[PDB]
């Protein structure tokens, strides 16, 4: 469903700049690794409906990006935690050249919600955790590689509108 | 000889922190994947994902593009 | 009638936290801005910047951008 | 000190996006305004020392870009709050097509140190509060206008290297 890069555009882009784009890996050989974590049903918080359409679709998209795609559903953060660390040793990211991390859950300032999360007894996913578990030191795999993280955690503390006149 | 390297390097975050409510921020950001990796590095599809929602209709959606280290351009090159 | 707009929109920010130690970052930033306001919008050259920080030669610096907002390309057409 | 853009690089950017760059004002009838806070000399953390040809070469960097410089130093994180509220109110905005903000001064986590800032006693501007005072609610005029925010808030907190070996 993704409109292709002709082989043209693909040198123009390379022509516009010099050694300013990240290297692609040979499409036969690399072993390209997505991870979703999404969080639908949770043990204080409303249902959120759309998951499975939102699954389906950054599934279908990932894949015809040429990523291999993991799909992991309901977790607290100490789950998620160990998803992600297990995720960051997976051998497939060396014979890769990049990374995808999508998280869909509820949010606060600090972080991601996790199934089990209430205002009485935390659950939280820290953003600073994600980067630590995927940066040089624990993930080195991935070194000099782009790894894009995309998170729609929805919070009820979300901007924001102000209303003006003419 | 040990060599230094960065410790936080070549990440980008983009969020959406909007009530809930497929979801709006999901579908607009696969709409413009689809239509704009072959043109355009990742940067420039999630401020044209802004772009389109510029005007607030319905619940005010603004995602911001957070923590980014890339040194490089990405370009996803679909069909390479 | 009253029309909705978005509380925090068109922010760009770019950050620094390197120990001090002109400083390192800010000659960097200026030189680059010099050299690149006339072919580039200002996210890509502070992109441009991280670049020519991507060797840590004495202490690292990767600095940030942030909180981003903008929908539009910031071109500062010197000269104009 | 900045290389021109040719009126043929501004209409080739020009063709390049269509409605995708912020519009520039009139350079005759244009107000154009940045404002610099450097604080270099404070009452618990160590001088700051090359902040007299930071202030120098930001100073003359904006100027050339076309902007009104407005410098100011040694400030606590009230003043510096006073001095930004008092910014975006400036009239010089409704006849501006965009702005700058500099910060030069040490730094936490969570924002930037004012001249009396110790750990027994904080004195703390939150990066949340600049974004706030300068935001469509408080600072209408500068509504739908790139606002761009340097931040250089010197950390002992900093990343960061991780060693290796071939």
């Amino acid at each position: 469903n993704v409109k292709l890069c002709s082989l043209e555009e693909a040198q123009r882009i390379w022509k516009q700049k010099s050694a300013e784009i990240y290297p692609i890996m040979d499409k036969s050989s690399r072993t390209r690794l997505a991870l979703i974590i999404c969080n639908e049903e949770f043990d204080s918080i409303p249902r959120r409906t759309g998951a499975e359409v939102d699954i389906t679709g950054m599934t279908m998209l990932l894949q015809n990006l040429g990523y291999s795609v993991d799909v992991k559903k309901n977790l607290t953060a100490s789950d998620m935690t160990t998803e992600l660390e297990a995720f960051a040793h997976r051998p497939e990211h060396k014979t890769s050249d990049s990374t995808f991390l999508v998280f869909m859950s509820h949010g606060i300032r600090e972080g991601i919600c996790g199934k089990k999360h209430s205002e009485q007894v935390p659950d939280i996913l820290q953003l600073n955790a994600i980067f630590n578990m995927l940066n040089t030191k624990n993930c080195p795999s991935l070194k000099d590689k782009p790894k894009v993280i995309i998170i729609q955690a929805a919070r009820g503390d979300s901007p924001g509108v102000v209303w003006f006149k003419d | 000889a040990i060599k230094k390297a960065h410790i936080e390097k070549d990440f980008i975050a983009f969020c959406s922190s909007t009530p809930d409510n497929g979801s709006v921020f999901i579908g607009r950001l696969i709409e413009h994947m689809q239509e704009y990796a072959c043109s355009c590095d990742v940067e420039e599809i999630f401020r044209k994902v802004r772009f389109s929602f510029e005007q607030p209709d319905g619940r005010a959606q603004m995602p911001t593009t957070e923590r980014v280290t890339l040194t490089r351009c990405f370009y996803l090159f679909p069909g390479h």
